[PDB]
């Protein structure tokens, strides 16, 4: 556990992980060596790796005892999970930054457009019907913005659970995969971590476009294999396909 | 790893996918509205604050003409009132879901409980191979094509109705391929299924278990011969039914019985069984009926098929095999439910003929039959021949005895594996049943037993 502790903290160090007005909770011990007695937002993050990697063990552990049907667990799997991690929460967030400087550069033009009609009121009908739809769009470029900041906060939890689902949840069941991601929710819940609350995640991790192109390209509709298309798009160890039928391939 | 394999979750989330979108559409286009709430609404709502960008920037903020830019501003706001009020509506739409799901789950849950003993009856007999699609054929005819929904719109009348027309159809196109004593067997287990899937009833996973199992466990120290007409044995069973509670006292009830005689040699005395089991409140229809079956379990093993019948009957609904005893009409079987790939597998008993059927079949559809037997090896070329010139225009090709050569059936299971062009072409393989016919090709077939 120390190890992997270790090794996700220091490939989280690049990632902007840090949160000054977190709160931080009670209980959430997982790693038995934590570097402060109240954890930092980085440190919660890794620690919540780490649990990630031990449930995964867990989960294995039950699915051995219960059946059999087991899969082992290597630190190649950690390895991938934060590799994943990384490179999600970057898209993420340079998506949403560019999106916010999108809504500036609009606001700016739309003042522009108000400068250029106070200098041609100087018909007035229409004027009116201008000024207040301006400051109707005003207002909701405004939320837009504050969205924007609210967005951002939620931007670690919700890509944590997202790519360990990429990395981890494979050839598991929906009834385990649900379960191991409501462990890792819980999880988060328990460490104060503001992830989005029932984050759905296909949509999350893939587009319309995505889904369009898969759906005429034969694959079926459940929420299995909309799941499974996203890890073959989102690969970085290359995809293994346990397909009975030939539909996957 | 990427898993695609089916599993019980699995077909649940899929049904409950598949009636949400049939029997509340509405409800279903909530759930794509809250989904779309995360991803696409916010998306177009950019695309087309960016469509408002380009057109204040082509018109230059003009005035004259002010309903251009007007009316594509009253887009965008009207845009962000809508995704305004489905957020505002989010706790509510998603609780009214899980409203709605949480109605639909038993369906879901009984429909990969029949799937997978459907895919597990490969234990029983090798005949028994059936595939996800033929399952989920089932599901299509029994949600859309069902003529028990015609009129119904309720919603609460539709949710029994489906549930009864699915087990019906479910027993129907599974036993027309399936032995005859096998007809009690699925027709138990369907049973169990259904009494797992009501409300209000207990599961009676003891009385089950003893009923399968519990009558053999070690008793034969106290084995005691009551009263002369109880014979030795059937005190013995007389003992393992008083390890069960319900039971406990039957020594001193049948002790009591001065009739319990003449019903031990009644000869249908599953129609009426004297009342043993002891229990405060009077159990429905159901343990009612578990417990006479255990009763009979006990006294009268013969008459135990007449009350798994009756058992039956009282669980799924009286008549509920009725549709077996009524002769096999094949015509509306041909001529839809089964698609052109799908290959009629004639199954018969070794010792019978099955081609006069499918020969009775074709002169009441007054339709043309290429028969060819398999036999010969011109047999083979000309069997090939008459398939590739069939399909071309929907000649029903109907081989026979083809259980003699195996690899050509595999061979003939990886051309119908292809489409086929003409819909109206039907293809039906008489066979015996013999365990080397190809597994691939039974699983791709309707099989149907004679």
């Amino acid at each position: 556990t120390e190890a992997l502790y270790q090794v996700g903290k220091e490939f989280t160090s690049k990632m902007d992980l840090e949160k000054p007005n977190y709160i931080v909770p009670d209980y959430m011990p997982v790693v038995y060596d934590k570097l402060p007695q109240p954890p930092s937002h980085r440190e919660a993050i890794v620690n919540s790796c780490v649990f990630v990697h031990q449930t995964l063990h867990q989960a294995n552990a039950r699915l051995a005892k219960r059946g059999g049907r087991t899969m082992a667990i290597t630190p190649r799997h950690y390895l991938d999970f934060i590799n994943h991690y990384a490179n999600l929460f970057h898209e993420k967030r340079s998506e949403l930054e560019e999106q916010q400087m999108h809504l500036n550069v609009g606001l700016r033009k739309i003042k522009e457009t108000v400068d250029q009609v106070e200098e041609l009121r100087r018909k007035v009908n229409r004027s009116t019907a201008l000024l207040k739809s301006l400051s109707a769009e005003r207002e909701r470029w405004e939320k837009t913005s504050e969205t924007f900041k609210n967005q951002m906060s939620t931007i670690a939890g919700d890509c944590l659970l997202s790519a360990a689902f990429i990395a981890y949840a494979g050839y598991f069941d929906q009834q385990m995969r649900q379960n191991l991601f409501t462990t890792w929710s819980h999880h988060l819940q328990q460490a104060n971590i503001q992830f989005r609350t029932d984050i759905a995640r296909t949509e999350y991790l893939s587009n319309a476009d995505e889904r369009l192109r898969w759906q005429a390209s034969s694959l079926p509709a459940d929420d299995l294999c909309t799941e499974n298309a996203i890890m073959l798009k989102r690969f970085n160890r290359y995809p293994l396909i346990i397909d009975p039928s030939g539909q996957a391939t | 790893f990427v898993n695609f394999t089916v599993t019980r979750s699995s077909l649940q989330s899929q049904c409950l996918n598949e009636v949400l979108k049939a029997e509340r559409p509405d409800v279903d286009e909530k759930r794509s509205d809250l989904l779309k709430l995360q991803g696409e609404f916010q998306l177009r709502l950019r695309q087309l604050e960016k469509s408002l960008l380009q057109a204040l920037n082509e018109v230059k903020g003009r005035i004259l003409d002010d309903d251009t830019i007007i009316t594509t501003l009253e887009n965008l706001k009207r845009e962000a009132a809508e995704v305004t009020r489905k957020v505002e509506e989010t706790d509510i739409v998603m609780q009214e879901v899980e409203t709605v799901s949480q109605q639909y789950l038993p369906l879901s849950t009984a429909c990969s409980s029949i799937y997978f003993t459907m895919e597990s009856l490969k234990q029983i007999h090798f005949l028994y191979q059936y595939s996800l699609q033929f399952f989920l054929d089932i599901y299509h005819n029994v949600l859309y094509e069902n003529p028990n929904l015609k009129g119904v719109t309720d919603h609460t009348q539709r949710l029994s109705i489906i549930t009864k027309d699915l087990f019906q159809v479910a027993f129907n196109r599974v036993a027309r391929g399936m032995l005859h004593q096998d007809h009690i067997t699925f027709a138990m287990l369907l049973a169990r299924i259904k009494l797992k899937g009501t409300v209000g009833e207990p599961t009676y996973d003891a009385e089950f278990q003893h009923f399968l199992r519990g009558n053999e466990i070690v008793l034969s120290a106290g084995s005691t011969p009551r009263i002369q007409g109880l014979t030795v044995e059937q005190a013995e069973a007389v003992v393992r039914l008083s390890c069960l509670p319900a039971f406990k006292d039957l020594i001193a009830k049948v002790q009591a019985d001065e009739q319990f005689g003449i019903w031990l040699d009644s000869s249908s005395p599953e129609q009426t069984v004297p009342y043993l089991w002891s229990e405060e409140t009077p159990a429905t229809p159901i343990g009612q009926a578990i417990h006479r079956l255990l009763l009979i379990q006990a006294f009268r093993p013969d008459r135990l098929l007449a009350m798994a019948h009756m058992f039956v009957s009282t669980n799924l609904g009286e008549s509920f095999m009725s549709i077996m005893e009524q002769p096999l009409d094949l015509t509306h079987i041909v001529g839809t439910e089964v698609k052109p790939n799908t290959p009629v597998l004639m199954c018969s008993v070794p010792g019978y003929d099955a081609s006069g059927h499918v020969e009775d079949l074709a002169a009441e559809q007054n339709t043309q039959i290429t028969s060819i037997a398999i036999g010969s090896a011109e047999g083979f070329n000309q069997a090939d021949k008459a398939i590739n010139t069939a399909v071309k225009s929907g000649r029903w090709v109907m081989l026979k005895n083809v259980h003699l050569a195996p690899g050509w059936l595999m061979q003939l299971e990886k051309k119908l594996h292809s489409l086929q062009p003409h819909a109206c072409f039907r293809l039906f393989l008489t066979m015996e049943i013999n365990p080397k016919v190809p597994v691939n090709l039974l699983r791709a077939g309707r099989i149907f037993v004679f």
